[PDB]
RNA sequence: UGAAACUCAAAGGAAUUGACGGGGGCCCGCACAAGCGGUGGAGCAUGUGGUUUAAUUCGAAGCAACGCGAAGAACCUUACCAGGCCUUGACAUGCUAGGGAACCCGGGUGAAAGCCUGGGGUGCCCCGCGAGGGGAGCCCUAGCACAGGUGCUGCAUGGCCGUCGUCAGCUCGUGCCGUGAGGUGUUGGGUUAAGUCCCGCAACGAGCGCAACCCCCGCCGUUAGUUGCCAGCGGUUCGGCCGGGCACUCUAACGGGACUGCCCGCGAAAGCGGGAGGAAGGAGGGGACGACGUCUGGUCAGCAUGGCCCUUACGGCCUGGGCGACACACGUGCUACAAUGCCCACUACAAAGCGAUGCCACCCGGCAACGGGGAGCUAAUCGCAAAAAGGUGGGCCCAGUUCGGAUUGGGGUCUGCAACCCGACCCCAUGAAGCCGGAAUCGCUAGUAAUCGCGGAUCAGCCAUGCCGCGGUGAAUACG
RNA sequence: UAGCGCCGGCCAACUCCGUGCCAGCAGCCGCGGUAAUACGGAGGGCGCGAGCGUUACCCGGAUUCACUGGGCGUAAAGGG
């Protein structure tokens, strides 16, 4: 059953008759139609063509609907926006993403450094405080990192498990991220960054230090200098590492690549 | 069976002529038959702009169009280039200078010929029937409308038997002239052959 | 009403009084009407739509 | 007294909704009855079945097919047949090779279509130096996606229509009754054109239907007075023709009026029987208006349309024929069989329509159909237009006849390119069957039946005695 | 070393080809003639697992011999 959780995650979303959207797996048009009739021109990325017809029939009576037979993954969108939204100023993102290709969608659209004001989104509670959490929390990880190095996020909503009419498995958390201008922290090599990131919660029970230098093909090489780093950077390996932060993590990227890169 | 058109029934009064011009037995054919060029023209082009109704007038040697449509927007478009382009069209086909209106009809809703068009349209998509007229007749009843009523001819989901399918809600008194009965038909060609249907919306009286 | 037949009728057959007249929308050559250059089916039609100015149901 | 072996997955009881009955009760409709005209008998017109033919194109089949599709078949229509001919084609949107651009025009062929051709070329748009010049502008001529099909299925369909039937029915919401299917309402009494109303009653309402809302006619108001009208007056060629008025009729807009509204009796009420008043009295007369549904109802030949099929022929032009045959048989009509009549002269009284490739006043020629001249009318003005039955006067005198007008011979007019198959009309001869029609059977309840004319659509003309309308005169009977 | 049965309702487990009242399946109800979750095979799923199914016999479900704990107006059953 959907009537009202539409419209509440539309108005956390705060659409009005000047913003544009854009829409990821509509199916039917339930949020599109909200989406419709609160904001102005839309977009949709729909690729399943059974239910192209009904998402047709649902949308025939409005007149500011585009809809692309792209997938959202191998459609680069900078052209969507730059050729869609042509006139709107905040372009934020709706959608309802389908289990499997949901931290992809996130990742691929954060990775491509969009315009975008922000998204607001509907998943599963089980990867929600994995996105949105502190440290130590038991959900600190590389996907909690990505998602508050590249945005500012928070969890906004708890949509249980008997609200659907199919009674489904998960209970779900409408997320709402709030762009950011500027990344949270300055790294030259981002992508070993990144690969350091993942490296300290490769095995959540081991200590930092030996998460670090089991992780990487010159580990072994570079045990020494691992250790000092993280001595000298006054965030040393002996804690576990879902204990550090964002700014931890930039001070030891910046010990590492300013010596070995 | 067989019932008379609703519209040609109430022609004096609670209806208007879709046509409103006067010719001299000498001249009534042409302007009749330029009329009919001219629907056909409109009906072929302005499809997708949500069409309800073609009005034609003329004075002396002139001609004002005058075309409802649920989505304007549509018929306009860009600095008014469609509109601009249909108009040297019309005048191409008939050289009297024509004068081309776009009014939009208030809540599509109310609108027989459009809730019939819309039903085709979902005919032709493979939906299913029942559920797509019911559907149709809450939508319009929602709407004001003291009635609503919805025929499909026959031929039903590739069926080889054909059937009448119908559902009404409300009043929809066809015996009396002063009930405003507003009526549409559209025709769905389909893989399977053609479905023809029918709205009737009771919105009113006098 | 075949195509040929809807397109021969429209030129000069040689002579006046081979000319005929046929419905201007179905291309009947039986029962039309001069005033409306319209066969009884289509005059009925339009008739019903309100398409014909001045046109409605008698009763004396 | 009383088994079994073998077989079936049922066999049964009560009740519910329908369908049916050589069960019943009540009610209705020209259903019968009481009347008035017919049909079936004769001639002819027309539509069919058969038969014939090269073809006699097809579809419609009790009511509900059969003067039906067809509100116009000599060519055309036309879809059929015999011949002469074309194959991106009568018709559309395109693709690709140069002739090459458009248009005008003349001969052979000839039944016409089509074919072969010979000429003035109808060229600029850029105006590169302007002389070839690549271009849109048209046009042919081949190569190809495509045309096209009245070719088949209405038993794949849409739309539209007929029919039961303008018959009075078909259902739903909530409540209540039942274990439940379901019932109630919607049954009963009365009344009505009607499930139209009243009463009774566990039902109370509602929707689609009936009714009413719409149109015409019947009475009267206002607004308006020309092309319509003329009471009073003044002219007057006697003509509403003139000046006048617009009173009256009328024309066309808007309202009024009729609702058992008012008295008398009766009934519980719906209502019933009388009575004023009123143009109209209890639905005032007529029309439009056709429920859920039934009929594998009708139409692929009005149109659209899914499937199948043909695409040098199942497509498309042209000439001629055919749809008009004829040993017969059915249906719908027209004219008659006579004196309440038939013929001939004079004189009257309508309505609703139609007309500028038309209606055609008047005059002249012909006995006429018509022809020549010729006005007036895009229309309350001009014309079609003679209304006929009727009323007067004269004739006929019961005879297959001054009845009836088929058939045939001979002249002639008009339309049309053409009138033989196969048009209409005028004139002179010819003068048939028919003396009121067996069994059976049709229509009609009032301005109706019967009878008499007039107009219109289609249409060059007409095989229209058909269809749709309009007025004139105007019966009988209905106990049940 | 991983097999065995089932996947129409009973009863947990669904699609694609093959076949066209044939080959077959079946404990009952039944499924098979062109779109088969019911036959054959594949993919996948379900149950048990050194086991899993089938046949035979006994008790249950069977208040279906009713002591607990049934009935005999019309269902079988009141004696003439
Ligand atoms: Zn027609």
């Amino acid at each position: 059953i959907d009537t009202n959780i539409l419209n509440r995650i539309v108005d956390h979303a705060e659409v009005t008759e000047k913003t544009g959207v854009i829409e990821i797996g509509p199916g039917i048009g339930a949020l599109t139609e909200q989406l419709a009739k609160r904001a102005k021109k839309v977009v949709a990325f729909e690729i399943d063509q059974r239910l192209l017809p009904i998402l047709k029939d649902t949308l025939s009576p409005y007149e500011n609907v585009t809809v692309i037979h792209q997938d959202v993954l191998k459609a680069d969108v900078k052209s969507v926006i730059e050729e869609q939204f042509q006139d709107c100023d905040e372009i934020m993102v709706v959608a309802n993403l389908p289990y499997y290709v949901t931290t992809p969608i996130i990742m691929k659209l954060l990775e491509e450094h969009l315009p975008l004001k922000g998204i607001v989104v509907m998943l599963q509670k089980e990867v929600a405080e994995r996105m949105a959490a502190d440290p130590s929390s038991k959900e600190y990880g590389s996907l909690s990192i990505a998602v508050q190095f590249y945005t500012e996020a928070k969890t906004v909503m708890i949509v249980p498990k008997t609200v659907f009419v199919p009674q489904p498995n998960v209970d779900s958390a409408v997320i709402r991220l709030i762009l950011r201008d500027g990344p949270a922290v300055d790294v030259e090599n981002e992508s070993f960054f990144f690969q350091l990131i993942k490296a300290s919660f490769a095995q959540r029970r081991k200590t930092l230090l030996n998460n670090l230098v089991n992780n990487l093909p010159e580990g072994k090489a570079q045990k020494s200098t691992i250790e000092q780093v993280l001595e000298e950077t006054n965030i040393d390996g002996k804690r576990r590492g879902e204990s550090l932060s964002i700014e931890e993590f930039a001070a030891l990227s910046n010990g590492l690549y300013k010596a070995l890169f | 069976g067989n019932k008379i058109h609703p519209i040609g029934f109430r022609l004096g009064i609670t209806r208007d002529w879709e046509s409103r011009w006067y010719a001299g037995k000498k001249q009534y054919r042409h302007l009749l038959l330029e009329d009919q060029r001219i629907r056909g023209l409109l009906e072929k082009e302005l499809y997708s702009a949500g069409l309800a109704r073609v009005d034609i007038e003329r004075a002396a040697d002139n001609v004002a169009v005058t075309v409802h449509v649920a989505k304007p927007g549509v018929v306009i478009g860009r600095g008014g280039e469609r509109i601009r382009v249909l108009r040297e069209e019309l005048a191409k086909l008939t050289g009297k200078n024509v004068a081309l209106n776009v009014q939009e009809v208030q809540n599509p809703n109310l609108s027989a010929p459009l809730v019939a068009q819309r039903v085709a349209e979902q005919i032709e998509r493979r939906f299913a029937v029942r559920r797509a007229i019911k559907q149709a007749v809450q939508r319009v009843m929602e709407s004001g409308a003291k009635g609503a009523k919805v025929i499909v001819s026959g031929r039903i989901g590739g069926a080889e038997q054909a059937r009448t399918e119908w559902a009404a809600q409300g009043r929809v008194p066809l015996h009396t002239l002063r009930a405003n009965i507003d009526y549409g038909f559209a025709l769905a060609r389909t893989t399977y052959g053609v479905l023809g249907v029918k709205a009737y919306i009771f919105l009113g009286e006098v | 009403a075949r195509k040929a037949l809807i397109e021969k009728a429209k030129r000069t057959p040689k002579f006046k009084v081979r000319a005929y007249t046929r419905c201007v929308r179905c291309g009947r050559a039986r029962s039309v009407y001069r005033f409306f250059g319209l066969c009884r089916i289509c005059l009925r039609e339009l008739a019903h739509k309100g398409q014909l100015p001045g046109v409605r149901k008698a009763s004396w």
